[PDB]
């Protein structure tokens, strides 16, 4: 509950977002104009301009061949995002369908994804990842406490940042129908899936913690930790081999222990959201003073 | 010989594939990239070279290619919908005789391809068009290769043989992996469903199918399915590729089955 | 390449006759049509016609041209094409007398014209277009077949011509009847044959059905004294189709329209 | 009018035909090729149920089964076409896209074939041919009200007994219609009135006989290498051919002249030709055509 609290500036930023959002109504393709291309995934995301409101927005197009009934139910389930308001969760504006593609409109993050920052830094400093760890843990706790869902797709490409210093989660499993629909395509080249989910055993938000740990190891060493191999070899490596570890020299002992407790392959012994928040690595970085904006702007 | 001059093809509505006009209706599959990479021209040259070796009613009719303005492959325009659209979007109620004939025609085209030493490598219901609701047309030769005497995972995982997913053998793709993809098509026809419909995790499907832990639930096969068809489907879906039959034998099994109805 | 080893083709029931050879239903990766020269001592013309038809067919990839699939040199010369379950337009119009609706009659003309336009764009002149060589398949998909006589850039059997072969008299333009020009064939003589096909579609009948004298037809058509009786066209035939048919049947070849223009006229009246 | 031997041969032929019943394809065995026309090869065959040696002609047509059946029935009139100058008819049937017409085998072949070995045919021989054709046409006209419609050297058949018989005439009205759109030839004996679409009668068969007689007399097709249309245009436009001088009697030259008058109204008819001086002389002539034929073509 203490992680769910916001400072004065975060409360002002959230209300300012919800105020600008209040000017938006029903979304339609005719009411949008493209600005630039924010990147691409397995799906394309455009920086767009909503003409009736004038707001800058991010529009993701998901190409699916699904029954219209399934398409409409996805739009209905995505409406839950209107109640997912947090300084660590990307704001949501609307969703609609046109030309065989489902549009998801959300808040724009000028900094981009933490996977694109890795390419513009090589490695990410430990105190920066401490703020990221705090943002991810708080965001995962918010989804579990307020909406009873997990993220199920934590990875550096789904942790977004901006010049205002904010670090928010995105692309989480808010729609049961959208999860099912996207399971048969969107083949990736790497993976952050927990070992227990890969094997079809019982899973929970612990899998998001494992995914966060692997993302932190990548952003710390500057390389994907699993194992060039194809996807199945990588998945097999995740199941069979012991987890990766952070180098012993540069990184602090607490940060190594933080990552190690995230990456325990047995999810029953893996640390949880509560234990991680009261971990020594979080408290040191929580009370610490870092200008993440300046580091993000330079990198 | 099959190169089409610049100002002849009229491009129309986008369906990537556009509906176009060149001596009547045609489908035009283009590469919108202004600067084709070597891997792009490689794939384009490979696909045209494979398509020009095919002349069969159950293979999408290649008609020509254009290198200016954009790289484009021209084929016949198919009327109707794909088998994936029929089975999983509009749920067309095919009688069993038509389901068997769709399987027969698909096996007919694949047997032709394998006689030309062509491995399709991307057989799936989305690439089987039911032209005029009557004739199977096997399309999308974007991954097709010609097997000769002398890499990242690419395709749709539902139709991938375990050895294709694993990508560990010297030649993961073979005639028998095309047979496995055909076996999944048989599963679609005889169940009306995609496999692993209860599994909503793509990386779980990859690991478990490649490890042989997960395979299609053959109990979903409808009761009107003949016994010889479920048995042929199970033999096409064998995890070990050397136990799968080849398409000459698959064709004869379907034909005998079709007479026994 | 496209040569089929002997043993793979299973020859079945006899289906009919082509300009050169006999056509059978067969099996080779499914149903096929197999056109064989069942002659012990074939003539040079029959040999060159087989060579010509294979050469022309290999240049064709279009839904309204019969799909060439392969050929065999031994034990006999044979041409393998797709099998068309609906037989020929001649069979439908004049043997079983199928009552096609006008929309389908117009669409058959449209697909025939579509295939002819494709051929002429590749400088292929059919020289034997007739309803017997228009095959039907699926829901009346038209397939133009039999390219034994066809020329490509005025060449035949891979060589310049040293003679001018000819096909069936009924579809034969007057200048092809007379054989007085050095080369009496052209795109326009194919158009005339198409005009006779249009006459079959819109009347249900062969032309000159009242004249039972072969030599009379040759003389009078060649002299321009005899021409198809356009009053036999059915009342449900659109006026624009009768006008187009009349232009395709003009006695002077220079007055006949070409197939790009023919297609535009059929697509316009089909919209009405 | 028939002689005693003519009455006998016909009776012996009708008795041979009593041995023949319904014809079927399996009841035939090939022997040799008799010759080839624009419709294909005519074969000499054997009818096993009767043993008789016949000539079998195959006519490939794509026609309605109903029209095919009417053609077979119309051909039955040939059983009532009994004459020493008419080739006999045995039967007809349909088998694998073709109508087989089986008829009397003529071991001397057609006069077209005889002319190739003979070069030319002497006048007195052609007098017996003229009588045979005129008596055949007159028989067809008076007994069955039918023209021949296709008189030419290849449709006048002969045998080692010295008989001269007409064949391939227009007995089946639907077969005439069915064969009009194909079977194109390289020459023609068609009368100018029929080419031009005007009124015609058995006068046209007289023109075709006169043309055939000139051809056999001089050993050359007398119309006009011209393709078929140019030959038809020549028949319509140019005056008829005539026999050369100093070779044939004036009566023969006058006979063919009156046959070849292009106006059928003034062209001689069967009755006028039957009392022509050429026929009167020829009828009373003793001509060993049987011996001449066998020696000319090499028969035994
Ligand atoms: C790989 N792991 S997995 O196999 O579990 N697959 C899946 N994982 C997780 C989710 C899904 C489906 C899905 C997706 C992808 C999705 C994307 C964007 C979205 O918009 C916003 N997102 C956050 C904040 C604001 C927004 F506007 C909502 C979404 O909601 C969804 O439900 C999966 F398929
Ligand atoms: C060029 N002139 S034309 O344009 O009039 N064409 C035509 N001329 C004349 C006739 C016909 C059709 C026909 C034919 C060809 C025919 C052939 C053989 C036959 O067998 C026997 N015949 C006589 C005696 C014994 C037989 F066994 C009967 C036939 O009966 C026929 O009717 C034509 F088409
Ligand atoms: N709201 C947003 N604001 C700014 N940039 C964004 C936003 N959403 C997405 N992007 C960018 O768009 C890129 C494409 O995202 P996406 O289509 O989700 O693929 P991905 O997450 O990067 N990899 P994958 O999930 O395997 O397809 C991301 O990597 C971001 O850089
Ligand atoms: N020859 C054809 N005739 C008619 N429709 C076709 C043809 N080829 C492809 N299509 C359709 O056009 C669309 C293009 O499919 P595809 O060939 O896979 O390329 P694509 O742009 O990636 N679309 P997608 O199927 O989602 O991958 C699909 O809806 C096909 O069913
Ligand atoms: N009854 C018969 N006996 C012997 N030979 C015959 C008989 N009938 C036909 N022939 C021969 O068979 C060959 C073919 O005859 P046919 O098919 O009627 O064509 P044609 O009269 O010779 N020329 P055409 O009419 O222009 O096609 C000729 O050489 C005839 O002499
Ligand atoms: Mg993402
Ligand atoms: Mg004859």
């Amino acid at each position: 509950l203490e992680e769910l609290e916001l400072d004065e500036q975060q409360r002002k930023r959230l209300e300012a977002f919800l105020t600008q959002k209040q000017k938006v109504g029903e979304l339609k393709d005719d009411d949008f104009e493209k600005i630039s291309e924010l990147g691409a995934g397995n799906g394309v995301v455009f920086k767009v301009s909503h003409k009736p409101s004038g707001l800058v927005m991010a529009r993701k197009l998901i190409h699916l061949e699904i029954k219209p009934a399934i398409r409409n139910q996805i739009i209905r389930e995505l409406q839950v995002l209107h109640e997912c308001n947090s300084p660590y969760i990307v704001g949501f504006y609307g969703a609609f369908y046109s030309d065989g593609e489902i549009s998801i409109c959300m808040e724009h993050m000028d900094g981009g994804s933490l996977d694109q920052v890795l390419k513009k830094a090589g490695r990410i400093p430990e105190q920066i990842l401490g703020k990221v760890s705090i943002a991810v843990i708080k965001g995962l706790t918010y989804l579990r406490e307020k909406h009873k869902i997990m993220h199920r797709d934590v990875k550096p490409s789904n942790i977004l940042v901006n010049s205002r210093g904010e670090i928010k989660l995105c692309d989480f499993g808010v729609s049961g129908q959208l999860i099912d629909a996207m399971a048969n395509a969107f083949v990736g080249t790497r993976s952050y899936m927990s070992p227990e989910r890969l094997q079809g055993t019982h899973y929970s938000v612990q899998s998001d913690i494992w995914s966060m740990g692997l993302s932190l190891v990548e952003m710390a060493v500057g390389r994907y930790p699993i194992g060039s191999m194809a996807i199945f070899e990588l998945l097999d490596y995740i199941v069979n081999e012991p987890p990766p570890k952070l180098p012993s020299g540069v990184f602090s002992l607490e940060f190594q222990d933080f990552v190690n407790k995230c990456l325990i392959k047995n999810p029953a012994e893996r640390a949880d959201l509560k234990q991680l928040m009261v971990h020594a690595f979080i408290k040191r970085s929580d009370a610490e003073e870092v200008d993440f904006a300046g580091w993000l702007c330079s990198t | 010989d099959w190169e089409i001059p610049d100002g002849q093809i009229t491009v129309g509505q986008r369906i990537t594939v556009y509906k176009g006009k060149w001596h009547g209706d045609v489908a035009v599959k283009m590469l919108n990239v202004t600067a084709p990479t070597p891997q792009q021209l490689q794939a384009f040259k490979n696909e045209v070279g494979v398509l020009r070796k095919t002349r069969h009613v159950n293979i999408l009719l290649f008609m020509g290619y254009s290198t200016k303005p954009q790289l484009a492959i021209v084929t016949q325009w198919c009327e109707g919908s794909s088998l994936y659209h029929h089975l999983h979007i509009i749920e067309t109620k095919f009688e069993m005789i038509k389901l068997i004939d769709i399987a027969r025609q698909t096996a007919q085209g694949m047997d032709y391809l394998h006689a030309k030493s062509i491995i399709h490598r991307d057989l799936k219901s989305n690439n089987i068009f039911l032209h005029e609701d009557l004739t199977v047309k096997i399309g999308d030769f974007g991954l097709a290769t010609v097997k000769s005497r002398w890499e990242q995972l690419s395709g749709s995982i539902l139709w991938m043989a375990p050895e294709v997913i694993r990508m560990q053998d010297k030649n993961p793709y073979s005639f028998q992996s095309d047979v496995y993809a055909f076996g999944i098509v048989l599963y679609e026809l005889m169940t009306g469903q995609l496999p692993y419909s209860n599994i909503n995790n793509r990386d779980q499907i990859i690991f478990m199918v490649g490890r042989g832990y997960l395979s299609p639930d053959l109990s979903k096969v409808r009761s009107n399915c003949p016994k010889a068809m479920k048995r042929l489907m199970a033999e096409c879906l064998k995890k070990k590729r050397d136990e799968r039959p080849l398409f000459p034998q698959i064709l004869a099994s379907i034909e005998l089955l079709a007479r026994s109805l």
